[PDB]
């Protein structure tokens, strides 16, 4: 997720790497898949 | 070769050379040859620098110069040389092009191709789009 | 975790129907006593656990004759062990 | 103890023609419907890689290197036949004498079939469910027929004998073969038998990943049958020894030594 | 960061801290400070966390910044995930994903018929609208917020006797509406917005000049599977109160719309002027045969469509129904249990017009095949037209399909002579796409904006049934006959030529195996009156039918470069 909303750049990675964002749907019913923890 | 570029390419780059030009020997330093570039807008990272003078000591010369100007203009004018040839083959100018129209205009173009040579060219490839175009030129 | 192999040998007494089994030469308190007129064929059952497992070793002691020579009569005189192709594993 | 699958004898195997079966079922449970190779091998599930063309229609799927969803599930009665056609290589299906359409609409996507060594009708059956086969060695008691075959040139299978025809099935019994030396993990083999010590048999494995193993359950091919040094008493003995030498890495624990 | 973790790290590390604490649990030091909480609906969560600002600091400057950037990379991802599972209503069923459908419902308001930037948030919507169409419902009244707009647009067409919510408020609209099928909530106060939507619709098609859209004219019959004012005394004013048996419903206009039908039917009808309504609400009067089983009344759904292909019968012009063809889709479910046992006229109906389409086809047909007088000024005569009868014939082939699709067991058993005619009469493209009529193969825009595609596909079908009557016996002949048609002897110059052809022959082999079964099952005659002709009927027909089946189903581096 990171950075969703700053480079405002239309032509930024944001938007090349926009199809990287829905290689995710590999995990099944995994919205159990652990808790909730960061930094 | 040297004749890809016109005269008026060649006349700027002599008036380029000149300018900067340490006595009139057609001499310049390995600084001189980046600050040369960057007056005339282009403005290449100093890795494209780096390799060309790897390819040509420290002493630039004129040949050597118009030389890597020759091998800089022409990369990126053979990489665009072919959408701009392929203008004629579709009316509006998408990449879409029929494929009754490509049979009497390409078998007379000038380079003696016969009715065969075409048969054989597109059916080793209804219109097809523009970048499978250079996919079955360059091969 | 043994560096050592253990040698199971089989003792089978055709007049008497009388097995016995012994352990690295040093006899086990089991035993087996059957009808008259029964048969039966050797037998090893294993999981496996390594690279190489088990080895059937047709071999005589010191004073009785080997299977060979008593599985089938052409030979049930001669007391060289013998490996006829017929011997084959089954799964 | 699974599945009980059935076929039919491996010589009227079937290399060109167009033919055509039916097949009977009263539940609703979990049938396996199809042709098959010749080498048809028991204890796998129909299917699941090329020996087998079959279709399931408990929940619409077609079975070949991998299920696949095609058509619908059943009702009662599933009056079922396969079609088959060696001249362009495609086989069909229909149910109570409709074609089944595939994902996006074809004929049964079953195609470019190789002749091989011929193909067989099979059937399986899961437990508890009952099917009934048709061969057609009548014409009458083949029931849908007429709207799907005569108008597209299609035979029943056996048109014309004065028999029924002979089937096999899988038994269950567990019984003792030779070990085929084309076993993926385990090699056998003799060693000669020297000076210093007589001949044996022995054992191997490939260790690693891809696939494991359990409890070979192994025996030796004969039959010694119960009776009824000094050079005196060797030639008088009843009693003979054998032995077997468990080497290092496999643990006494799991290892069962004796006769059978 | 941790998370990211290798698995020998999160399984010792854990355990050199999980014991730590059992060790806090020694001599009572405690010190605290599988739910399915689920990552999905924390993802939902997290757009929650979007979804209550969005409108809350956009729509706070907009209707009244690099923020304006997440909504173009969330709101794509969004129409991939709910797309990907699609199977999320099944399991672990959670309302708070159809919060997120009424939360971004809100947001999608503002303009509900204008808005501005991208409207594929509109697209977004279908998308989550298929994953939708107990507790079930609760806060929401979206029906209730859906007969807002809704009801000043009906007084739109009395505006013009709103422009984008009958488009895009009517898209999700229309779709939901029809994506429902399956599961099925209640009606509260749904039937109140729909009289007040169906009623004004329902006269909405008398005011000329602008007509609007007949797209949402197809929405009354999408939204036509709720449940049971023209007629509603006891179900709209008078209802204040407070549903069981009422045995009223659309009997306002049961056998009403049912005589004004067959009234419409009776006249002409020949117009645009004619049905008008009914070409926009009519296709909503197949829908009532859903909760009515089958069809309680089984000759109303026999003769429905009947009298809807005696508007077909009537027979169009040049453009006339060119939009005015699209409601053949509610057709192929009038089918359903078309009980049309009768047909007969009917069918004479379907074939008839069909024998005078192929006459008129022939009346085409040979003024094009006749006339090779070296001008193409008949191009715009012979062929053009051609696509016209074309398109009309690509109307009554989509319907009698479904219809054999029902009429074969019976038809194929017992005996014939019925359908005998239709498969007699079935050579249409046999004298057109097959009769090497490059003009009516030339379908171009009726191939593509209307390979395998109808025409001879339909043929396929009877193709059985027409050989079905053919030799009960002895064939052999027809194998001659096709390699005599295959010789090109005209038509009728070859049944000469087969009449001269000794006898039929079958002595051997089959027979027995074969003509048995059809000597129990025909039962019919047996003369030379036959002949050919029967025998000449799929000879000709099928070999046309084969041919289609048979073949029709360098320069090197540097020279290239010159060419380049």
């Amino acid at each position: 997720g990171v950075t969703s909303e700053e480079e405002l750049h239309l032509t930024r990675k944001l938007f090349w790497g926009i199809f990287d964002s829905l290689a995710h749907k590999k995990y099944d019913q995994e919205l159990y898949r652990m808790a909730m923890p960061c930094l | 070769m040297a004749d890809q570029l016109t005269e008026e390419q060649i006349a700027e780059f002599k008036e380029a050379f000149s300018l900067f030009d340490k006595d009139g020997d057609g001499t310049i330093t390995t600084k001189a040859l980046g600050t040369v570039m960057r007056s005339l807008g282009q403005n290449p990272t100093e890795a494209e620098l780096q390799d060309m003078i790897n390819e040509v000591n420290g002493t630039i010369d004129f040949p050597a110069f118009l030389t890597m100007m020759a091998r800089k203009m022409k990369d990126t004018d053979s990489e665009e040389e072919i959408r701009e040839a392929f203008r004629v083959f579709d009316k509006d100018g998408n990449g879409y092009i029929s494929a009754a129209a490509l049979r009497h205009v390409m078998t007379n173009l000038g380079e003696k191709l016969t009715d065969e040579e075409v048969d054989e060219m597109i059916r080793e490839a209804g219109q097809v789009n523009y970048e499978a175009f250079v996919q079955m030129m360059t091969a | 975790i043994s560096h050592t192999d253990l040698v199971i040998g089989c003792l089978v007494d055709l007049a008497t129907g009388l097995m016995t089994f012994t352990a690295n030469g040093k006899e086990s308190n089991t035993f087996f006593q059957v009808e008259p007129n029964t048969k039966l064929f050797p037998a090893v059952f294993v999981l496996p656990t390594h690279q190489n497992v088990i080895q059937f070793e047709l071999g005589k002691q010191k004073n009785i004759m080997p299977l060979s020579a008593a599985m089938f009569l052409s030979e049930r005189k001669n007391p060289a062990p013998q490996c006829p192709p017929r011997l084959e594993v089954q799964m | 103890d699974r599945v009980r699958i059935f076929r039919a004898e491996k010589s009227y195997t079937v290399q060109s023609g167009r033919w055509y079966f039916e097949f009977e079922a009263v539940t609703t449970g979990e049938m396996r419907v199809g042709w098959a190779r010749p080498e048809l091998r028991p204890d796998v599930e129909l299917g699941a890689d090329e020996l087998a063309y079959v279709f399931n229609g408990h929940r619409g799927q077609r079975w070949h290197l991998g299920s696949e969803p095609f058509g619908r599930p059943w009702q009662s009665g599933d009056v079922v036949g396969c079609m088959i056609d060696l001249t362009e290589n495609t086989i069909i299906f229909t149910l109570n004498g409709e074609v089944l359409m595939s994902d996006s609409g074809s004929e049964t996507a079953f195609r470019e079939i190789e002749i091989g060594d011929g193909f067989l009708p099979v059937c399986s059956l899961g437990p508890g469910q009952v099917g009934h086969l048709n061969l057609g060695q009548d014409v009458s008691s083949l029931r849908f027929f007429a709207i799907c075959g005569l108008q597209e040139g299609f035979e029943p299978f056996a048109i014309n004998m004065q028999r029924p025809v002979t089937t096999w099935f899988s038994k269950s019994l567990p019984q003792f073969e030779p070990v085929p030396p084309e076993h993926p993990h385990y090699e056998v083999a003799r060693m000669d038998g020297t000076v210093d010590t007589p001949p044996c048999l022995r054992l191997a494995h490939r260790t690693w990943g891809s696939q494991n193993s359990l409890v070979e359950m192994l025996f030796l091919r004969l039959s010694l049958p119960v009776q009824f040094d000094d050079p005196e008493i060797i030639l008088n003995t009843t009693t003979y020894y054998y032995s077997v030498r468990v080497f290092a890495g496999q643990e006494p624990s799991c290892v069962w030594v004796g006769w059978v | 960061p941790y998370d990211t973790l290798t698995a020998k790290e999160k399984a010792r590390d854990r355990e050199k801290a999980q014991e730590l604490l059992k060790f806090l649990q020694m001599n009572g030091y405690a010190v605290t400070r599988l739910d399915t909480s689920s990552i999905e609906k924390r993802f939902a969560f997290g757009f929650l966390q979007q979804l209550l600002r969005w409108m809350d600091i956009s729509q706070e400057f907009i209707a009244h910044i690099k923020f304006f950037a997440k909504i173009l990379l969330p709101l794509i991802n969004q129409y991939f995930t709910n797309h990907c599972l699609y199977f999320l209503s099944t399991p672990a069923k959670v309302l708070g994903s159809g919060g997120h459908a009424s939360n971004k419902e809100k947001e999608m308001i503002t303009s509900l018929f204008c808005k501005l930037a991208a409207l594929v948030r509109h697209r977004v919507s279908l998308f989550g609208t298929d994953a939708p169409a107990v507790a079930l419902l609760p806060v929401l009244t979206t029906l209730f917020q859906h007969i807002a707009q809704h009801q000043f647009g009906d007084d739109v067409i009395l505006d013009d006797v709103c422009s984008i919510y009958s488009l895009g408020t009517t898209k999700n609209t229309y779709v939901e509406k029809l994506r429902p099928a399956l599961g099925e909530c209640l009606a509260r106060l749904a039937a109140a917005m729909p009289v007040a939507f169906l009623e004004p619709q329902l006269n909405e098609y008398n005011a000329c000049s602008v007509y609007t859209t007949k797209s949402p004219r197809e929405r009354a019959i999408l939204g036509l599977p709720n449940s049971v004012p023209d007629i509603p005394v006891l179900d709209r004013l008078m209802a204040d109160i407070g549903a069981r048996y009422t045995e009223m419903p659309h009997v306002i206009e049961i056998t009403l719309p049912m005589l004004c039908s067959y009234l419409p039917r009776w006249w002409e009808r020949g117009p645009e002027a004619p049905p008008p309504a009914l070409p926009a609400g009519a296709p909503p009067p197949c829908t009532a045969v859903t909760s009515d089983h089958l069809n309680s009344l089984l000759g109303n759904i026999l003769r429905i469509i009947v009298n809807n292909l005696g508007i077909d019968e009537a027979t169009w012009m040049k453009r006339l129904a060119v939009f005015a063809q699209p409601i053949v889709s509610r057709a192929r479910p009038e089918l359903l249990h078309s009980h049309f046992i009768p047909t007969i006229g009917r069918l004479r109906k379907r074939a008839g017009k069909v024998v005078a389409e192929e006459e008129q086809l022939r009346l085409e047909a040979k003024a094009e095949a006749e006339e090779g007088e070296l001008l193409v000024r008949d191009e715009f005569s012979v062929l053009c037209r051609d696509l016209y009868a074309l398109y009309p014939l690509l109307i009554r082939y989509v319907d009698n399909n479904r219809a054999h699709w029902l009429t074969e067991p019976n038809a194929n058993a017992e005996e014939l002579f019925r359908m005998v005619g239709e498969i007699f009469i079935y050579w249409s493209k046999s004298h057109n796409f097959k009769r090497e009529e490059q003009n009516f193969v030339v379908q171009n825009e009726i191939n593509n904006m209307s390979v395998a595609t109808l025409k001879k596909m339909l043929p396929i079908g009877l193709n059985m049934c027409a050989p079905t009557d053919q030799d009960l016996i002895m064939l052999a002949k027809t194998r001659y006959a096709l390699k005599d048609t295959d010789e090109e002897v005209r038509e009728f110059l070859q049944n000469n030529l087969h009449l001269q052809g000794k006898v039929e022959g079958s002595p051997s082999l089959r027979w027995q195996m074969a003509l048995y079964r059809g000597l129990p099952g025909r039962e019919e005659d047996a003369d030379d009156p036959e002949k050919i002709v029967r025998r000449v009927q799929e000879v000709s027909a099928v070999l046309y039918h084969l041919e289609q089946t048979e073949h029709p189903y360098l320069l090197s581096k540097q020279r290239r470069r010159a060419v380049v």
